[PDB]
RNA sequence: CGGGGGCAUCAGUAUUCAAUUGUCAGAGGUGAAAUUCUUGGAUUUAUUGAAGACUAACUACUGCGAAAGCAUUUGCCAAGGACGUUUUCAUUAAUCAAGAACGAAAGUUAGGGGAUCGAAGAUGAUCAGAUACCGUCGUAGUCUUAACCAUAAACUAUGCCGACUAGGGAUCGGGUGGUGUUUUUUUAAUGACCCACUCGGCACCUUACGAGAAAUCAAAGUCUUUGGGUUCUGGGGGGAGUAU
């Protein structure tokens, strides 16, 4: 979203993440569980935002069966991770240091390091993160980010 | 002459050694003995009353005042109440719904109680008679029978 | 098939039925003597406990149960008898 | 199987051949029943003093170490309750239902359930009375259950 | 090098619908329809109506200063068919053999998480 | 004639024959 | 023995008023006159003494209420959103 | 008679499937029962592919792509799609192509 | 269960029921634990909780009101406070009750 | 272990409406049109908001439930089958006139809600006519709370309990075994997987010993070589589920 206007240049502020709908469509494929959780959180400076999050199971690299769901409590295992991942992560300092996260993606990682002996657990992503409360304009830590 | 019950609650005068005794319509809940907290600082419990300020959106608050002083005005009637669906805290505001589903935007510092009042569910049943209609507004007015304009 | 020996049947073919469905119905469980090596004396703790047995001085531990057999808890020394 | 049912479940202890002895066994008969009436005091069902005998001394059934199974032992000494285990059991069960079903009036599922526990119930009674280890006209009544149970 | 709007083609069946916008999105440059080339009523949604309608956006972006463009083909979606139509195909080649630069294509389709009941009845729109 | 709208008239029938029976209780 | 069959209480208006009018005030009157529990005391004392007043017999608590029954549906729900809107506060 | 043995279709164990929409007349046919087929497919066809990665910066950059599923009834999907009618024999057959 | 251990005690301990035998045993230093309901009122809640410390008595607070505290007890009636005299072979007083 | 139930809670886009923005002649809708909405800028675009309903994709010859039925999150409440078991009681059981609980949709009573679709109704075409199909608008209804109703092609058109008879490989839930794979921290440990077995499910495939009037059926077999226990129903088609 635009922020503030100086003279022909027109600054802007993060107001948000989302995947393209061809790559969040090619990943739901059949016989295998989808896994959703999003939590809404705020942060340090006081960014009130609901961040989500997908994943979905896999096959082991030996197995033959066709699918591999996961157990339904599997899942409520892997959505409580998730959830405490990210609000762990969130308040943390501002959505500065979120989108520093964002962009290298190393929630996944932690993810996936954590999940890993709950089950297997493919193509994990963040997949959305909205706002749905700015604390202030706060002109100085907006310039903050345009150098 | 009112379906709703009130409630005498005693306080202490802040600045004389006596004690001030308020009418309160009783919202529902609310029982003789109970300790009732009126103030800008108080807890949102059932029966302390508060202004619309320092209540989250959605409470359930009544016997809600229009002007901030004006000791009552809105949801007033029995099983009635306002929601304050929502805050505007610049130029202090906040909208709440009033129980005819008008909204209006009125001040923060408007005070009411929490909760619903009292003896609601009072028209569900009929009066059956003209002797219970007589007696209804026999300790209200005189409009009882009142004769069709076209006879 | 359309002669056996259903009265002497083959030990392999047998150690694989359910315990109700062989020809003499026993069961598959047994019990085991334990000792944790902080104490000295032993106790007979079941296979399929359901408790969770613990040592008879030192109350801690020998086995926390689970959908089957128990499970013995990583410090210990079992032989079934 | 599963009178309120529809399942056909075969799961059940394969009692073994021999009735006698685990001549790997320990002391004799007189310890395992010291140890019954010790557990009953304590409060135990004979289900869970078989149980706590079997896993945490080695003991495979009362009824063969010892001369009779547990309740002959508990009764014989004077501890068999009032009314028996498992009419004991189904009572609590139903009084749990009725508190739950006085919470959730919304809940049919909890309704038929309840039918089918004290329908459960009520066979149980009948037999006991037969067998007479309950009163003649002893009668489950679902408001001095509540009490019954504890 | 180039400066970019975003395409914004919803082709349905009856219709397809150019229009480019600013790169925000709120402010439109060049509108024109694909049944304002054609009024025949039945080729409102026939391809080369498609082609002459995105010819003619493409004619007023390039004039406006529009020289590169973010397309993002939508069908009507919600209840309906999320199909696009048959005019979203040749609009995008008419929209690239113009001379507009094309990037970042992708998919807008609204769909739901299954919500309000679709029209039709319940034996169908049957005919 | 499918059978629930001979279902439909019957019952188009009894509600007839119930009122006219009525009017002489 | 029982001594009619459905009218219960309202067998006091008779033959009067309309019948879907006398099973309408039937399911208030049975609410009315019945006696609750308190939930002070825990005995089953609280009877109804004017529209929307409960009183308890012993420990004699007033406690203010619905028109025919002590809780009203509105009301119950309305102390569970509070109750829920309070503890947003204190955590 | 019978003229299949899984009756409509695919519903054996559960009594009561919810039912979905036909994407042509939207006619309610349960979801087990409808006919599914998942269409895979480019935003440009095997044509345009030349002319629009001509037409790019980001060299060709993704040929991104568009799925949805479509459910047919039986009636719309046998007067196009799924069809053509399959002798006693053939009708076993559950084998795609 | 909580009360699971208070029917051993009526059953094989010593207890009395009832708030004036309650305070009587605190007076005694007979008590071991009192039990009192949630429903009582918090002027008789203060005074039991004022007798313990003056005996160094512990409290435990029932989860319920003086119906189902009475129904724990094994009685038909309503108490509001259960004062344990003596446990029995039970083990209300070495666990958290 | 499960999409079994109840109550609260949470989320998601979409639809409809509304607010402001931008631009300019159409937009809908169809086999084709018309009614309809459009300088009151409709349709389209972007930001925000409200409301109610629904819970897509994952979603399957897969799960749970007595059936009806049940698919977002989380918490609480009670329940349940299967498995495991050298725990307990010891025939307590099977099926059931009368009787009882539950029972889709529509419908009824009284509030609440009313976004969407939409019996009636009003309209535009079609047509020989069109009280229809197709288009637009829309009432009750759809949703919920308290109470009725007690019916469905409520279907597997196949009562329930028990035993035996045939070959196969998949799958779901539990369990047992493996000097098996994976996750490194350094060996472990768990989870996921693999192999073999095992109960208990939803099913499937090939045969036919057997049955059948045949279609077809591992039950619809173990029936003129007729008897395991038990409940309900039928007796040419109508009249007629009519009259009383």
């Amino acid at each position: 979203r635009v922020d503030e206007v100086q003279g022909k240049n027109l600054l802007t502020n993060f107001h948000g993440m989302d995947f393209t709908t061809d790559k969040l469509r090619s990943m739901v494929r059949k016989w295998q569980t989808l896994i959703e959780a999003n939590v809404t959180v705020k942060t340090s400076d006081d960014y009130v935002l609901r961040i989500f999050a997908i994943a979905f199971t896999r096959k082991q690299a030996n197995q033959v069966k066709r699918h591999s769901y996961a157990q339904s409590s599997h899942i409520r295992a892997i959505r409580k991770v998730i959830s405490e991942i990210l609000t762990k992560e969130v308040q943390g300092s501002t959505l500065a240091q979120l989108t520093s996260k964002l962009i290298p993606e190393v929630i996944n990682k932690e993810i996936e390091n954590a999940t890993k002996d709950i089950f297997p657990l493919q193509n994990i992503h963040v997949r959305k993160v909205k706002l749905l409360k700015q604390p202030k304009f706060d002109v100085g830590a907006l310039m903050a980010l345009h150098g | 002459g009112r379906g709703a019950p009130l409630a005498k609650v005693v306080f202490r005068d802040p600045y004389k050694y006596r004690l001030r005794e308020e009418i309160f319509i009783a919202n529902e809940g609310v029982h003789t003995g109970q300790f009732i907290y009126a103030g800008k600082k108080a807890s949102l419990n059932v029966g302390n009353v508060l202004p619309l300020g320092s209540v989250p959106e959605g409470t359930i608050v009544s016997n809600v005042e229009e002007k901030p002083g004006d000791r009552g005005a809105l949801a007033r009637a029995s099983g009635n109440y306002v929601i304050i669906i929502g805050h505007n805290p610049d130029e202090n505001k906040t909208r709440v719904r009033l129980p005819s589903g008008a909204k209006k935007v009125i001040s923060s510092d408007a005070r009411g109680v929490i909760g619903v009042i009292a003896g609601g569910g009072r028209v569900d049943k009929p009066l059956l008679k003209a002797g219970r209609a007589f007696h209804k507004y026999r300790l209200k007015r005189n409009s009882w029978p009142k004769t069709r304009g076209v006879a | 098939v359309l002669v056996q020996d259903l009265l002497h049947p083959t030990a392999a073919s047998e150690a694989r039925k359910h315990k109700l469905k062989t020809l003499v119905q026993g069961p598959r469980s047994y019990f085991l003597d334990v000792k944790c090596p902080g104490c000295l004396n032993i106790t007979t703790v079941f296979s399929h406990a359901q408790t969770a047995v613990t040592c008879e001085s030192c109350s801690t531990i020998l086995c926390t149960p689970t959908g089957g057999k128990a499970k013995l808890s990583e410090g210990t020394s079992f032989r079934r008898k | 199987g599963r009178m309120h049912s529809a399942g056909k479940g075969i799961s059940s202890s394969a009692i073994p051949y021999s009735r006698n002895a685990p001549a790997w066994f320990k002391l004799s008969s007189e310890s395992v029943i010291e140890q019954i009436v010790k557990y009953a005091r304590k409060g135990l069902t004979p289900s869970q003093i078989g149980v706590l005998l079997r896993d945490a001394h080695g003991v495979t059934q009362a009824r063969v170490i010892t001369g009779n199974k547990i309740m002959r032992i508990l009764k014989s000494n004077g501890l068999a309750p009032e009314i028996p285990e498992d009419l004991y059991y189904l009572i609590k069960k139903a009084v749990s239902v009725r508190k739950h079903l006085e919470r959730n009036r919304k809940d049919k599922d909890a309704k038929f359930r309840l039918i089918l526990i004290e329908s459960r119930i009520h066979r149980l009674a009948r037999y006991y009375r037969t067998v007479a280890v309950l009163p003649p006209n002893w009668k489950y009544e679902s408001a001095t259950a509540s009490a019954l149970v504890n | 090098s180039q400066v970019f709007g975003v395409a914004r083609i919803y082709a349905s069946f009856n219709d397809t619908f150019v229009h480019v916008t600013d790169l925000s999105g709120k402010e439109t440059i060049a509108r024109v329809t694909g049944g304002m080339k054609v009024k025949a009523d039945r080729d409102e949604s026939s391809p080369y109506a498609a082609m002459l309608a995105a010819q003619d956006v493409a004619a007023k972006c390039k004039e406006v200063g529009i020289t590169a463009v973010h397309v993002k083909i939508r069908a009507t979606g919600g209840t309906r068919t999320k199909t696009p139509g048959p005019g979203g195909q040749a609009a995008l080649r008419a929209l690239a053999r113009s001379g507009l630069r094309i990037g970042r294509i992708e998919d807008v389709t609204p769909v739901p998480s299954d919500s309000t009941r679709k029209k039709g009845g319940r034996r169908g729109r049957r005919l | 004639m499918r059978a629930k709208w001979r279902k439909k008239r019957t019952r188009r029938l009894k509600r007839k024959r119930r009122k006219v029976r009525a009017r002489s209780k | 023995a029982k001594r009619t069959k459905k009218v219960g209480i309202t067998g006091k208006y008779g033959v009067r008023y309309g019948s879907s009018l006398r099973r309408q005030v039937k399911k208030l009157e049975i609410q009315q006159h019945a006696r609750y529990d308190c939930s002070f005391c825990g005995k089953k004392t609280v009877k109804r003494g004017a529209a929307g007043i409960w009183t308890c017999s012993c420990c004699k608590k007033t406690v203010a209420g619905g028109a025919y029954t002590v809780s009203t549906a509105a009301a119950a729900t309305v102390r569970s959103t509070i109750r829920r809107l309070r503890e947003m506060v204190e955590a | 008679p019978k003229k299949r043995a899984s009756n409509g279709r695919n519903k054996k164990g559960r009594g009561h499937v919810k039912p979905v929409r036909c994407v042509n007349c939207s006619k309610s046919i349960p979801k087990d029962k409808a006919i599914k087929r998942m269409a895979i497919r480019n935003i440009v066809e095997a044509a345009a592919v030349r002319d629009l990665s001509e037409a790019s910066v980001y060299p060709e950059y993704a040929l991104p792509k568009t799925y949805n599923k479509l459910h047919y009834c039986v009636s719309c999907a046998i007067h196009a799609r799924i069809v053509r009618v399959r002798s006693r024999e053939d009708r076993k057959n559950r084998a795609p192509p | 269960s909580i009360n699971q251990k208070l029917a051993l005690v009526i059953k094989s301990g010593k207890y009395t029921l009832g708030y004036k035998s309650t305070v009587k045993s605190l007076r005694q230093g007979k008590s071991k634990l009192i039990i009192i309901a949630a429903n009582t009122p918090v002027l008789r809640k203060s005074e039991l909780e004022y007798y313990a410390m003056l005996s160094k008595t512990k409290v435990y607070y029932f989860q319920g009101g003086n119906n189902e505290l009475g129904t724990a007890v094994g009685k038909l009636f309503r108490v509001g406070v259960v004062s344990i005299l003596e446990a029995g072979d039970s083990d209300i007083l070495t666990t958290l009750a």
